[PDB]
């Protein structure tokens, strides 16, 4: 029992202690809804790879309708930027494809994009695999033209993991090493319903505290089917802060003495983006 | 293994 109290205040005191050196963030769609990226919570085929292979046009039509007007990371994203800058961030595992972690200043070394990313796209032909930037992908999406490779005319696909596809190799190689030595799991904006990503919480040492910042309690073991234990008499390390990710991260920042630093960073970065 | 809901 490393937390002195199963509260946000207890987690904050723990992170200010000598013992908390390596933080892993696990994040999902709830950390980007305040940036305008929608959380998506027969019709489920539009994100399954078998249908995409048969007809890619509805995915690219959907991508145009849901492309965000601007890429402005949230307070939550910039809280993770503070973790990196203060030397606490071991890794951010994200379920999100929206690139906002990168825009907030997390580097590829900092990130496991477990479900891929729109940041880059590739020709699907095994012998070609020409890479395309999001700028190029965006204009093909917005022209309502199915993106084709300029070298071989095969389909060009954003580097995202469709449902039914294997996760990237880097997800498994990082998780095998990272979770040996994690001092704190910050689980933000995910209800832990997507596998194998959700199983990450059970990979931490049993003594590692886990803070969930989310609209609902999640990750508890199902009564019919390493789960989160917030409320039992045996609960010893898991904390649930229930609300919007931005507000939860602002609350934790304030307890850490980072509130002014976080506000200044968000305002300056947002002003810079607004000016582009 | 694969991305599963
Ligand atoms: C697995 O969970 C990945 C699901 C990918 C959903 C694709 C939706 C397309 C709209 C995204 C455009 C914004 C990215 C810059
Ligand atoms: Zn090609």
């Amino acid at each position: 029992r490393l937390l002195d109290e199963l509260t946000l205040e207890g987690v904050a005191r723990y992170m200010q202690s000598e013992r908390c050196r390596r933080v892993i963030c696990l994040v999902g769609a709830g950390i980007s809804t305040s940036a305008g990226i929608p959380d998506f919570r027969y019709p489920e085929a539009i994100f399954e790879i078998s249908y995409f292979k048969k007809h890619p046009e509805p995915f690219f039509a959907l991508a145009k309708e849901l492309y965000p007007g601007q890429f402005k990371p949230t307070i939550c994203h910039y809280f993770m930027r503070l973790l990196k800058d203060k030397g606490l961030l071991l890794r951010c595992y994200t379920q999100n494809i929206d690139t906002l972690e990168r825009i907030a200043g997390l580097e590829q070394e900092d990130l496991v994009e477990a479900h891929g990313t729109f940041y880059t796209s590739h020709c699907v032909s095994a012998s070609c695999r020409h890479e395309y930037p999001l700028s190029w992908m965006k204009e093909k999406i917005f022209s309502e033209v199915t993106p084709k490779c300029e070298d071989c005319q095969s389909l060009v696909k954003p580097d995202i993991v469709f449902f039914g596809e294997s996760l990237p190799a880097r997800f498994f190689s990082c998780m095998q090493s990272d979770f040996l030595k994690v001092d704190l799991l910050l689980v933000m904006g995910t209800s832990l319903q997507v596998q194998p990503f959700a199983s990450l919480i059970s990979k931490a040492p049993l003594s590692t505290p886990r803070l969930l910042i989310n609209k609902e309690k999640a990750g508890q073991s199902d009564p019919f089917l390493g789960g989160m234990d917030f409320d039992s008499k045996k609960a010893y390390r898991d904390v649930a802060w229930l609300g919007e990710c931005d507000q939860g991260c602002l609350a934790l920042a304030e307890l850490l003495g980072w509130k002014k630093e976080l506000e200044d960073l968000v305002r300056r970065e947002h002003a810079s983006i607004d000016a582009q | 293994g694969a991305k599963r809901h």
